[PDB]
């Protein structure tokens, strides 16, 4: 055939993928963690937003962190041969590195680590996409005029 | 060959590294309004890095807090794109 | 208008 060129990821795929939403609202009250007042407006954006992407959408609320880590953990061993991508909201309470489950943090490089090129080979080659809506820190942007 | 195993992740993060993040408690949050509004509006039309460059100026000019405390007041909000993909993605498909 |  003609000249090809590769620049873009392969997006055609049977699935575009799935879209696992982690919608962290009520914390465990010894926690000491605030409700996250309007998260589910979040969550229902995102819903809607990636069904209209055609993305397999879960909606996850209020997960422990034990539950946050089985979930990728067991997300990161299903069969994503016929997907294109993989997509993860976090919406939750959070500091550089980390985000929380209901009772605790979990370190984020934990929850990526399960869809490493080598940990998960259906999605080598893939985009692995997380998007976080959390703290990364206490630092407060004073923005500057124009 | 072997590619690198932290290739082909993206980090959309709502803030810049060390700072708050801004949620709305009525509107939902400043960066998941804005990533969805421009997912609906150029999904079809733009490069993911484009449309997530499209939210960092969303989120950075619409918004400003509004606080009775002086120390939350007119604070600002830059989100953190964060890329290792090798590709270009589009969310359509020819 | 809250942080997370
Ligand atoms: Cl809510």
């Amino acid at each position: 055939s003609g000249i090809s060129l590769d620049n873009s990821y392969k997006m055609d795929y049977p699935e575009m993928g799935l879209c696992i939403i982690i919608n962290n609202k009520n914390f465990h009250k010894s926690t000491g963690m605030t409700s996250r007042s309007g998260t589910d407006v979040d969550a229902a954006n995102l819903r809607e937003t990636f069904r209209n992407l055609k993305y397999e959408v879960r909606n996850k609320n209020d997960l422990t962190r034990e539950e946050i880590v089985e979930l990728m953990r067991d997300v990161s061993k299903e069969d994503h041969s016929k997907r294109s991508s993989f997509v993860c909201v976090l919406l939750s309470h959070g500091e550089e590195g980390i985000i929380f489950g209901t009772n605790g943090p979990v370190d984020l490089k934990k929850i990526t680590n399960f869809f490493r090129g080598d940990r998960c080979r259906d999605l080598t080659g893939k985009p692995k996409l997380f998007i976080i809506q959390a703290c990364r820190g206490t630092e407060l942007d004073c923005g500057i005029e124009t | 060959h072997k590619i690198p195993v932290e290739a082909d992740f993206l980090y959309a993060y709502s803030t810049a590294p060390g700072y708050y993040s801004w949620r709305n408690s009525k509107d939902g949050s400043w960066f998941i309004q804005s990533l969805c509004a421009m997912l609906k509006q150029y999904a079809d039309k733009l490069e993911f890095m484009h449309i997530l460059t499209r939210v960092n100026r969303k989120v950075a000019t619409e918004f400003e807090s509004f606080s009775f405390d002086a120390t939350f007041h007119a604070k600002k909000q830059i989100p953190c794109i964060v890329s290792m993909l090798t590709k270009e993605l589009y969310f359509y498909h020819h | 208008d809250e942080v997370d």
